[PDB]
């Protein structure tokens, strides 16, 4: 019981460890209010947490279990930063700062759902993700061109994004321009248009409709499931 | 219509000419569209510039994306409209968002608080008398099963639950077969509000 | 009762000498042969996939003989060049 | 002067899988939303007797369409009330064939498509679909023959 | 027999006729190939509806016959 | 007959040796394949209207009307022995009561 | 003090806990050099450490603590990783193979600031953010559409995103260009361009003005805060 | 209506087979079938339990009071 004032966990009486910080919503105490109670009973300077989900200014609405890093345990001037992470994975990050609270901020996080090349006439044609989409909140998807006129002796555009957010929509649409050609007294630089249409359901996307103002060949390249929780 | 440089010919064949193109897609090939059509629309946009009416706050409340079961009520007291999405009930957000957007087409004093419907789950443990030693089989039960839960389904949110209906639809199979049905989670005709929505839950049948 | 196995025992198929020697005996028994049978003419009809893969009835072809688009049976069109038009891919695909 | 209507019929009018060739809209014609109001609000005069066992009588309701797919059962309903709206104006009272156009007759089949489609999966329920699609081709004759019914009335 | 749609029927023949030596001929909507192809399925279609519901007639046909049950 | 004999006697019957692609030849292939299968299932529903080879759901009709329902993961060939052995009950006899208990057993 | 060879924290003089490592700028050592003395001076391999704001190779600008973590305290090959957060409540996380450091990867982060449906009709407008504008660096504007024409029988286009450096304009401009309609039945794919001009000022944002080329409603629907640190 | 309703009632009670209870479900699902729509409830005083009958007994007799609510 006499080192628990450096270590990270709790001894309880039958020898196990656990959490120095337990904070539930029972206790009618802020997550700001429970670390400054908690470094004034103890002198603790680093410890981990578990806080119970609607906790009032807890990193995050659910539950979560982190770490609070501290050097000097001056609660009339805190200074000192917690790593939080949530039942759903997702990771936040914050500090405390002359014993005044900063924002949490929260990480997003992403995984590749498909990659490939699915030309902009492939209307019909349904292609599996790595996930399913309801694993997501935010989708980009990709699309990689040629346009009409070469500039400067080239037509590729780089591969673009398109960013969504999954609103239940029967048709997420990427649509766009393009200016193509090197402006000569006889012929100004082209403007161009296009579209694709996609769609999703479960751990599969659908290429829905296109539109294309030339004859060479437009591609979906890359999907990504992105979370901002 | 046809695409850039699809032509490449002309008929004349005078041997000076070395290639023909279009430059630029024909696009003016307009289709005939009967007046019909014209006067639909018009009505349509002349029709949904009226304020402080039914029809025209209910299309109102349509904008939102998440606005789809809109049911009109009117109370001199205190006016509501209901709407839900198919996600859930109501949230607070989409709620708040209702409440400001409907402005648009309300009344002068805007007396009106919108509640998210108030959803019920219906639970029966019912006991099914059966006169035929052959058909017996968890076939019939599934079937009767998905009846209920269909029929709970397919009630219009509006005092439509009573036990004799529920036994009618029961005994809609031929009496051959059915003989008796005895209810016994009903103790009472549950007649929910138009606030709430009475809905199917978890649905018995156990043979008898 | 003591056996020797005889694996890879090989002929450079003597198709004019069908009788092909295993010379290691008296054989308990028999385990695998492999070799080199050719398709004469195979219709590889093109895929949607514009420059890249089509797929073979063998994924043990190690040898693509002709390549060809048919004018009719055999009579070619376009005879593909391997590496430049086509290529062999996979042992299992004509690939554009 | 309106024929009165089965008691059935008044009953029926009054209130995953997909197909690669035809799809439905649920998109319902203007003809089609002013007959359904009529209905809703007039009491129009219905019959007493039952002897026509055709149509909806012992199909419609007889089938498990009803309780297993409504949505499939929503487009049916809907089909009847365009076919039951086309057969009011020209029968009676043709000063309704205003409202009606070519669109409100294409859509109408392509769900009529998609329905009996699905209904060809199941083996028992076949009769519903022996009518359907000798309703197929009436609409498409009314398609192919109203833009000039108009012009010539 | 097995009853028969016809979107499979009109699959099928148009897998026979892309396997029947045949690029050229495209199945899009509006052609008149397609046309008469659904119309074929269609009738197919209504010759398996028709003989089942024949196999039912005779069925209870064949069984009123027997016995003498009626 | 079958689609080709009766076919417009004007019209080809057999591939064309001047190329290889015949849209002709395909179409009436088809057609001639698709009009043979269904001459094949319809020789083939003259068993289904005999209860000695009917199967599936035409011996579950035959077991409806006779009564004999389909026991569960019961198999066409008991299923149809047991509907057609019902008939010859001869209730009432001592072996007979005997012959039911054997088979309740 | 026994146990020192092993805990995140030091044993002060006094017996109150500290970080085993302090680096600051008067120490002249970049935090490299100060990650290899201390597992020098303490055969240490996983601990907590402070970095003063201005130390050179530091994980970051800031002032920033954070955790060490390896298995095996061989300096002359040194294989780990750390987790470090800022005072502004940024994460950075690095690792070090064979005595080799990588680069510091810096996390994103993000708040939902607002959400609803505000009509592109409502110019001069104003809305609550959840936040005041100048936490942030970045902000995304979404925003919903129905198209002028139906594609396939759809004029949906999902919900579409419009990423924006806070440089202090007076107005952020979405614009750009959908393809409405299909090249198909008898109709030209009519292409409209749009626009919406909003501004943000503290815990607020107003929609300005807008240009629409149709009779259907569209709408901004979400504003997201980002920090790129 | 009231005369239809008694005479439906009087009609069910008649061409019953020998041996059978009571049932009531079987009855209000009979006159229920007449409308589902227009018929919303039926309830009833005494005969709520199902009557069982000898195997001599036969349930055909039986005067029908109409009481609307």
């Amino acid at each position: 019981k006499d080192m628990e004032k450096y270590l990270l966990s709790s001894i309880r009486d039958d020898g196990s460890a656990s959490f120095p910080l337990l904070v539930y919503t029972s206790d009618s105490k802020t997550f700001q209010q429970a670390i400054i109670d908690h470094i004034d009973r103890t002198g603790q300077t680093t410890f981990t947490f578990y806080v119970q989900g609607g906790v009032s200014g807890s990193p995050m609405s659910n539950s979560c279990r982190g770490l609070f890093m501290s050097d000097t345990p001056n609660t009339s001037s805190l200074h000192g930063v917690y790593n939080a992470i949530g039942t759903d994975g997702r990771n936040v990050t914050g500090s405390v700062v002359g014993s005044n609270w900063t924002s949490p901020k929260t990480s997003p996080s992403h995984k590749e759902l498909w990659t490939g090349a699915q030309s902009f006439l492939s209307t019909g044609t349904t292609k599996n993700l790595s996930d399913d989409i309801s694993n997501y909140s935010y989708v980009e998807v990709y699309t990689t061109h040629k346009t009409t006129e070469k500039t400067k002796g080239n037509d590729n555009t780089g591969t673009i994004c398109h960013k969504f957010y999954l609103d239940g929509s029967g048709t997420y649409v990427c649509s766009g321009t393009f200016v193509s050609g090197d402006r000569t007294d006889t012929k100004p630089p082209i403007t161009e248009f296009y579209r694709v249409g996609v769609s999703f359901k479960g751990s599969t996307w659908t290429l829905v409709d296109s539109a294309v103002q030339n004859s060479k060949t437009q591609y979906v390249t890359r999907i990504i499931g992105i979370n901002m929780p | 219509n046809v695409p850039e440089g699809t032509i490449n010919t002309i008929a004349s064949g005078s041997s000076l000419i070395r290639s023909v193109n279009n430059e630029y897609s024909f696009n003016t090939g307009t289709k005939e569209e009967s007046q019909e059509d014209f006067k639909r629309r018009f009505h349509s946009f002349v029709e949904s510039r009226g304020r402080a009416t039914n029809k025209s706050v209910r299309y109102g409340a349509l904008q939102i994306p998440d606005v789809e079961g809109v049911y009109v009520y009117e109370e001199t007291g205190h006016i509501t409209v209901f709407a839900h999405d198919r996600n859930g009930n109501l949230s607070d957000t989409l709620k708040e968002d209702i409440i400001d957007a409907l402005q648009d087409y309300r009344p002068s004093g805007i007396m009106l608080d919108v509640t998210g419907v108030e959803k019920e789950e219906v639970n029966v443990s019912a006991t099914v008398t059966i006169s035929n030693k052959s058909r017996i089989g968890d076939t019939l039960q599934k079937h009767i099963e998905s009846v209920i839960r269909s029929y709970l389904n397919n009630l219009k949110t509006s005092d439509d639950l009573i036990i004799t209906d529920l036994i009618q639809a029961i005994m809609n199979i031929d009496d051959v077969l059915i003989y008796d049905v005895s209810f016994d989670n009903l103790d009472e005709n549950i007649i929910v509000p138009p606030q709430g929505i009475i809905r199917a839950g978890e649905i018995k049948v156990e043979l008898k | 009762y003591d056996l020797g196995t005889a694996e890879n025992e090989s002929t450079i198929f003597n198709k004019s000498n069908n009788s092909i020697s295993l010379a290691n005996s008296p054989v308990k028994e028999i385990r695998r042969v492999t070799g080199q049978v050719l398709i004469e003419k195979e219709r590889v009809t093109r895929g949607a996939q514009g420059d890249g893969q089509d797929f073979l009835s063998n994924n043990t072809a190690f040898e693509i003989v002709k390549v060809w688009t048919e004018t009719s049976p055999g009579v070619t069109t376009k005879e593909y060049k391997q590496g430049e038009d086509f290529r062999l891919t996979d042992g299992q695909t004509i690939d554009w | 002067n309106f024929i009165p209507q089965p008691q059935g019929l008044l009953r029926f009018l009054n209130t995953s899988f997909v197909s690669k060739f035809y799809t439905p809209q649920l998109q319902l014609s203007e003809l089609a939303k002013k007959v359904l109001t009529n209905i809703k609000t007039d009491d129009i005069p219905v019959l007493e007797r039952e002897f026509n066992d055709n149509t909806i009588i012992h199909k419609a309701n007889d089938t498990l369409l009803k309780v297993q797919a409504p949505r499939m059962y929503m487009i049916l309903q809907s089909i009847v009330l365009e076919a039951y709206a086309i057969v009011n104006c020209f029968v009676e009272n043709p000063s309704s064939l205003k409202y009606l156009t070519e669109e409100d007759v294409s859509i109408t089949r392509e769900n009529l498509n998609y329905v009996a489609d699905y209904l060809g999966n199941y083996d028992d329920y076949n009769s519903v679909v022996l009518d359907l699609r000798d309703l197929d081709l009436c609409f498409s004759a009314i398609e192919l023959q109203l833009p000039l019914i108009k012009k010539e009335a | 027999m097995k009853t028969r749609k016809l979107t499979n029927i009109l699959s099928k023949l148009i897998d026979k006729t892309m396997a029947g030596t045949s690029k050229i001929t495209d199945f899009t909507p509006g052609s008149a190939s397609r046309s008469l192809l659904e119309a074929v399925s269609l009738e197919i279609e209504q010759f398996y509806i028709l003989t089942k519901e024949n196999i039912d007639w005779g069925i209870q046909e064949g069984i009123i016959e027997a016995f003498d049950f009626q | 007959a079958n689609f080709l004999k009766n076919l417009h006697p004007l019209l080809r019957r057999d591939r064309n040796k001047k190329d290889n692609q015949d849209p002709n030849f395909a179409l009436i292939d088809a057609l001639n394949e698709e009009m043979n299968q269904v001459e094949k299932d319809a020789i083939e529903s003259k068993l289904q209207s005999s209860l000695k080879t009917s199967t599936s759901e035409y011996l579950d009709k035959f077991g409806d009307w006779f009564g004999v329902y389909r026991k569960t993961d019961e198999k066409d060939d008991v299923y149809r022995a047991r509907i057609i052995k019902y008939l010859l009950l001869k209730r009432g006899t001592n072996n007979a009561i005997i012959d039911a208990i054997k088979d309740y057993l």
